[PDB]
């Protein structure tokens, strides 16, 4: 019997303009009690790699499609934006979504955070939260 | 038995159960040290509550007060201190502990020492329009507070739908009296007076085609609390869905 140790550590339809949430609502963060976080998110900024892979989607699509950065990934609608933190909770930064320029392909989203208090080791345990959003064609040429 | 302590727990709509211990010196200890301390002729004791705090669970977290607190002491009095805990979805009550310590201070520099902690479930003793028939949802996406001036202003409503036909429904202010003790009639009076023509929609009798705008002007001052007279008639089966929602101040 080999043991170890025990150590102790939504949204709506959007035209095409930027929405700036600040969002306070139940975020876990399931440290011990009274989590301060000791380096804060002010903005987190998504939608910029999304556009960072829809550009190199139309490269890409510039010539045949050979599988270079196109091979079954569906990581668009994903909008993995990771939040990395430093070593009863506290209310997440800024949001700025910003869609200016992102495709009608995706209608939903996700995030992951990286919940952090080391102690002179490596990073811990780690939260995701979802976000449903729809889009709003407000123009076409 | 020295003091009687109790704790009030109120579950406000904020997403946050506010709960409030209270802490009052018993009578019956009163008049016991009381006819003691007379003897040596006390009138008014010294009970000084100088640590008080509130731990939170099996891990013990001191959650604060809703203002500040020093280190009193009073005699025959009574003191509420309010904490503010999280409101739970799921079926977990909370069980918090408290702690105070009464330094029961005898005449002459010569102190007693006194101590307490008691633990226990911080329970409680036991808004989004939803039809009666289907899946169709109401909520309004602005701020249901809102202050406004008597001019032109904008509230925003939004449906949640079976997609199975998302259209079908129109919706309408009906600005007449609706047609009601001489007091208690006209106090009825005087409430079916002023919703039906204290604000006035500025695009009635609206069909619809998840959002909707819909904008008003406001006559008449006063606080609209569940502003009732606008009206969503559903076309189909023809019934009707009341929008008891949203509160506009008007200065």
């Amino acid at each position: 019997s080999n043991p170890v140790e025990e150590e102790a550590e939504k949204m709506t339809r959007n035209s095409w303009m930027m929405l700036d949430g600040t969002k306070t609502d139940f975020h876990i963060t399931v440290r011990n009690k009274s989590l301060s976080c000791a380096i804060n998110h002010i903005k987190i900024i998504p939608m910029n790699n999304i556009e960072q892979m829809l550009k190199p989607d139309y490269w890409k699509k510039m010539p045949p499609d050979d599988l270079y950065i196109m091979e079954k990934q569906l990581d668009w609608l994903s909008k993995s934006c990771v939040r990395i933190i430093k070593l009863i909770t506290f209310d997440l930064e800024l949001d700025n979504t910003a869609v200016p320029f992102n495709f009608t392909g995706f209608d939903l989203l996700i995030e992951y955070g990286m919940s952090a208090t080391d102690e002179s080791c490596i990073y811990l345990k780690k939260l995701s939260i979802p976000y449903e959003v729809t889009l709003r064609r407000t123009i076409e040429v | 038995l020295l003091n009687m302590r109790l704790r009030n727990i109120s579950l406000k709509s904020e997403h946050c159960i506010l709960s409030s211990l209270d802490f009052q010196t018993s009578k019956a200890s009163e008049q016991l040290t009381k006819k003691f301390i007379y003897p040596q002729e006390h009138n008014s004791f010294l009970k000084l509550n100088f640590q008080e705090i509130s731990y939170k669970l099996i891990d013990g977290t001191s959650q604060i007060e809703l203002d500040p607190i020093c280190p009193l002491k009073v005699p025959l009095t009574a003191f509420s201190y309010d904490s503010i805990s999280a409101t739970f979805k799921l079926v977990l009550l909370p069980k918090s502990t408290q702690p105070h310590r009464v330094k029961i201070t005898l005449a002459y520099e010569l102190e007693l020492h006194p101590n307490l902690k008691l633990p226990v479930r911080t329970s409680w003793e036991t808004s989004l329009v939803n039809s009666k028939l289907s899946n169709v949802k109401f909520k309004f996406i602005n701020s249901n507070i809102k202050v406004i001036k008597g001019e032109k202003f904008t509230m925003r409503l939004q449906i949640i739908n079976s997609s199975s036909s998302p259209l079908d429904l129109v919706v309408y202010y009906n600005n007449t009296i609706n047609p009601i003790t001489l007091e208690n009639q006209y106090q009825l009076h005087n409430k079916y007076r002023k919703i039906a023509e204290g604000i006035i929609l500025l695009s009635n009798d609206y069909k619809i085609p998840y959002f909707a705008d819909l904008r008003f002007i406001g006559i008449m001052s006063g606080y609209y609390g569940t502003l009732s007279g606008l009206k969503v008639l559903d076309l189909n089966t023809n019934e009707l869905i009341e929008v008891g929602n949203g509160a506009s101040v008007l200065i």
